[PDB]
RNA sequence: CGAAAGGGUCCUGUAAGCAGUAGAGUAGCCUUGUUGUUACGAUCUGCUGAGGGUAAGCCCUCCUUCGCCUAGAUUUC
RNA sequence: CACUGUCCCUAUCUACUAUCUAGCGAAACCACAGCCAAGGGAACGGGCUUGGCAAAAUCAGCGGGGAAAGAA
């Protein structure tokens, strides 16, 4: 309910990358994660960690992970004049294994 | 940034490949003109060579 | 190609109608002649074969049989006909009170932000007076019109379906003076109407649908080759097509718990294949075993009407007999009925021990 | 339920069936079915090891690349004072005591 | 009908479900499905690959010998129809498959009988040079907790307290840069 | 309604690691070896029908978790 | 002698197009026009006769028409 708030969440994007030709799995992996924030958090304002983009690259251009466990944090953009007033931030967490993960809440204090 | 990639190039006697620019100094880069400039911004640390890359013959 | 079928367009609409009911002679008891139900899918039977003069006379064949699922038909309406020089005319429409949701969505494009008033002030003339509007128009058409039809409605909860409008169909009453098979029809109202009534075992029945769409075709598939009869692009499939002589092999009841199950195999199974139905999930209602194949992709609703004519064939007149259905996987090669026989096949796994 | 009866007739069955349950009557008997912390700490603590080896090796696959590029040496780099404090206080250390604020 | 059994597997080929190869030598073999009959074809020995059931009774991995298994054949000799035989038939299968799952899983456990104990002395040889690497408190959270102890009287339990919660008790890579 | 998860159903074929002189073979010690030792060691066996994948046009969800929702533009007798 | 989609008899998979959008943006060709049938002596219609008919504005395919020997 609060306009900040900071969640995790697991990305299956083998569904979202099947039958997807192989020069373009990487680009538009991308896309659906900027799809998926945007679904999840109501933001348009959508920005990528670069070393989330590290991750999303790991195997080249066709060898992206079945499933990513990412952390998508809404937060306020003041600015001066800003078209939207909320964005959200994605970066990928540090898991053993992102299987078996529900989503959650993370408290900043 | 082009001609500080350039100038470093030629200071730092290495190629372009191997310059490398501050990301969060590019303001201090950019009023850097002269090559005497560029050789401050070398000794302060902002402009670094990088080392040959990993050729490992084992 | 055939030149019956020559104006190879898309359907015009989704259902597909009947377009013709059986004769009709006031001498038969009364009945009606038509129902729907929704394409689950296929299985495999073993029947014991008892055809005089077949090379597997008194053997075991090894048959294709269609699942529709049959939740029970809702009968809202009653509708009466004239005869007109100018063909047949609707008369008199009747509906009743407490309509349900589900049809109610049928009438509206977007239910989600509507008002929802339809049907609202004709629950009010079922008290107006002391229903007076309503008595006239019964009157109406059993002293006026010379056939009557009765609006049915299937219901999507009980089906696994993510549609929640209702399909809404017109039933033809046959065998009877019209006076009987009005009373028939307000005496129906509100009620529901299952499979076992309508049809039977051991009949063909006619299965109207459309067909499974294709798109943009060449002369290739559209036609079948190495002005109209010459053969040129265009749209295969989503044709309405109505087809002849399905046998009903089996009416599950759905509360039985045994579907599946035959006086020689003794395994309380039921008609869902172990997995489920491939994109279409469980069968949990009535469902009716059609032998061979049926148009309409799955989830499609399908239309089951009574035969034209009196049958001229012994295939119509033999007594089907069961001898197993097969409940295996669809989603592989599935070589187990039930999921007891599964674990008792494999033996113990190590996912069973740690649970356990 | 997935056998054959044809294959399990056989007259005299209630000799071969009471025999079988005296068998089972036998080992229930003598027991061929009955079921017989220090050690549960320590492989929770293995546990959380090998996840500290798991979130290592993603770590070290960040900074890994495919092909082999020219890097910059951490003399050549510059650290924030944060990260100091963080990561010192996760190996446990008074971040206060070494004055870590120069 | 008969439920037939696979040659290459062994798992149950009902009616319908499969292929059947014949010889020229007068030898019919029921396949179940193709992967089955496709691996016959390019012949591989079944002894061999693990899902096969004749690797398992080869491997013991399930037991052959015991008095329920001999129950259960195929007879060449048939007996005249009686109801009373068919129905006392059915409830004997009903004791016999279950009387085989009881034993079926006690066999399991026998298997599986060492594994429980290797399993906790080989985390124990992996803890004992991973110390590092244990949870260990931080040291702001030691500093709070030396106050707290001189306040409630202490010190020892309150840090186990509060480790037991840390094991009770995922980080992200990366953060945004301040424009 | 959506995203994950759990279970089911299928596909492949037995994961990483650990352990057993089963183990061909390669080598150091002191002296006769009739039973000498000490290390490494392909391969095999067990943990392990394990491990991976599973709807993208598969199925189900008992509080399995989390989130969203009476939007806002035009037109109409 | 061996193989082969050559065929029986065909189905399936991938990439770029074909499709749609943003921006940019020609040429060939053009009397005026484009539904048929019968008749229009000069085996010549598209404009005439008299019949069939005939309802805005459009989007994709096609392979028909709007093309063709000349007489010793
Ligand atoms: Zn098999």
């Amino acid at each position: 309910i609060a306009d900040v708030v900071a969640r995790e969440y697991t990305i299956h994007l083998h569904k979202r990358l099947h039958g997807v030709t192989f020069k373009k799995r990487a680009p538009r992996a991308i896309k659906e994660i900027k799809k998926f924030a945007q679904k999840a958090m109501g933001t348009s304002d959508v920005r990528l960690d670069p070393q989330l983009n590290k991750k999303v690259w790991e195997q080249g251009i066709k060898g992206v992970p079945f499933r990513i466990r990412v952390r998508i944090s809404r937060r306020r953009n003041d600015e001066e004049g800003a078209k939207e007033k909320l964005y959200s931030y994605v970066q990928a967490v540090n898991v053993k294994n992102p299987k078996g993960l529900l989503t959650s809440v993370v408290e900043e204090e | 940034l082009r001609t500080q990639k350039r100038l470093a190039a030629s200071v730092l006697g290495c190629g372009e490949g191997k310059v490398w620019l501050d990301p969060n100094e590019v303001s201090e880069i950019s009023n850097a003109n002269s090559r005497q400039s560029i050789r401050k911004l070398v000794a302060d640390g902002l402009i670094i060579k990088k080392p040959v890359t990993m050729h490992s013959r084992s | 190609g055939s030149l019956a079928f020559l104006p190879r367009k898309r359907a015009a609409r989704h259902r597909g109608r009947v377009k013709s009911f059986p004769k009709d002679d006031p001498k038969k008891p009364v009945h009606l002649t038509a129902a729907m139900g929704y394409k689950a899918g296929m299985t495999t039977i073993v029947r014991d074969l008892d055809r005089p003069g077949a090379k597997a006379h008194k053997k075991e064949v090894v048959e294709a049989v269609t699942i529709i699922d049959c939740p029970p038909m809702v009968v809202v309406g009653l509708v009466g006909y004239i005869e007109t020089p100018r063909g047949l005319r609707s008369l008199t429409t009747v509906w009743a009170e407490h309509l349900s949701d589900e049809v109610k969505r049928r009438f509206y494009k977007n239910w989600y932000k509507s008002k929802k008033k339809a049907f609202t002030k004709y629950a009010k003339k079922y008290a107006e007076n002391n229903g007076a509007s309503i008595t006239r128009e019964l009157e109406r058409i059993k002293k006026y019109c010379t056939v009557v039809r009765v609006l049915a409605h299937t219901q999507i909860r009980k089906t696994p379906l993510k549609q929640k409008k209702a399909h809404l169909m017109e039933i033809q009453i046959n065998g009877g003076s019209v006076a009987d098979k009005v009373e028939f029809g307000r005496s129906l109202f509100e009620k529901p109407v299952t499979i076992d009534t309508i049809f039977e075992k051991d009949e063909m029945i006619d299965v109207i649908a459309v067909t499974k769409g294709h798109g943009f075709v060449g002369v290739t598939a559209r036609w079948g080759t190495k002005q109209w009869t010459v053969a040129r692009a265009g749209q295969m499939g989503y044709h309405h097509r109505t087809s002849v002589n399905h046998k009903i092999y089996r009416i599950g009841k759905g509360d039985d718990e045994a579907n599946a199950s035959t006086e020689t195999d003794l395994t309380k199974k039921k008609i869902t294949p172990m997995g489920g139905f491939v994109r279409y999930g469980e069968v949990n209602n009535d469902y009716v075993m059609i032998k061979g194949s049926v148009p309409g992709v799955k989830k499609r609703i399908m239309t089951l009407r009574k035969s034209l004519f009196t049958h001229t064939s012994r295939k119509a007149l033999e007594k089907v007999e069961l001898k197993w259905i097969d409940t295996s996987s669809e989603f592989g090669h599935g070589a187990f009925q039930t999921a007891a026989e599964k674990k008792q096949f494999m033996g113990t796994l190590k996912k069973d021990l740690q649970t356990s | 339920d997935g056998k054959n009866v044809y294959d399990y007739i056989d007259p005299d069955i209630d000799a071969k069936l009471q025999a079988l349950e005296e068998e089972e009557e036998r080992l229930e008997k003598e027991g061929f079915y009955d079921e017989d912390e220090e050690e549960e700490e320590i492989l929770q603590k293995a546990e959380y090891i090998r996840e500290q080896h798991a979130l290592i090796r993603n770590e070290a696959k960040m900074r890994k690349s495919l092909k082999n590029r020219a890097i910059i040496p951490r003399k050549a780099v510059k650290k924030p004072l944060s990260q100091l404090e963080d990561h010192l206080d996760q190996l446990g250390v008074d971040t206060e005591a070494i004055g870590l604020r120069a | 009908m008969r439920i037939e059994n696979c040659f290459f597997c062994g798992r149950p080929a009902w009616p319908s479900k499969g292929i059947t190869f014949m010889r020229n030598d007068g030898k019919a073999f029921r396949f179940c499905r193709s992967k089955c009959h496709k691996n016959f074809k390019m012949k591989r020995n079944p002894r061999k690959l693990k899902w096969t059931k004749a690797y398992r009774k080869n491997a013991g991995k399930e037991m052959v010998v015991d008095s329920t298994l001999q129950f259960a054949a195929r007879r060449n000799v048939p007996v005249r129809y009686n109801r009373e035989l068919w129905q006392k038939t059915l409830k004997a299968m009903e004791r016999i498959s279950e009387i085989r799952a009881r034993r079926e899983r006690v066999f399991y456990k026998k298997r599986m009988a060492g594994k429980r104990a290797r399993e906790v002395a080989a985390a124990r040889k992996l803890v004992a040079e991973n110390e590092h690497l244990l949870p260990r408190l931080r040291g702001s959270e030691k500093r709070r907790l030396a106050e707290l102890a001189a306040e409630r009287g202490d010190v020892e339990e309150l840090e186990r307290e509060e480790l037991a919660k840390l094991a009770s008790k995922s980080k992200a890579f990366g953060g945004e840069v301040r424009r």
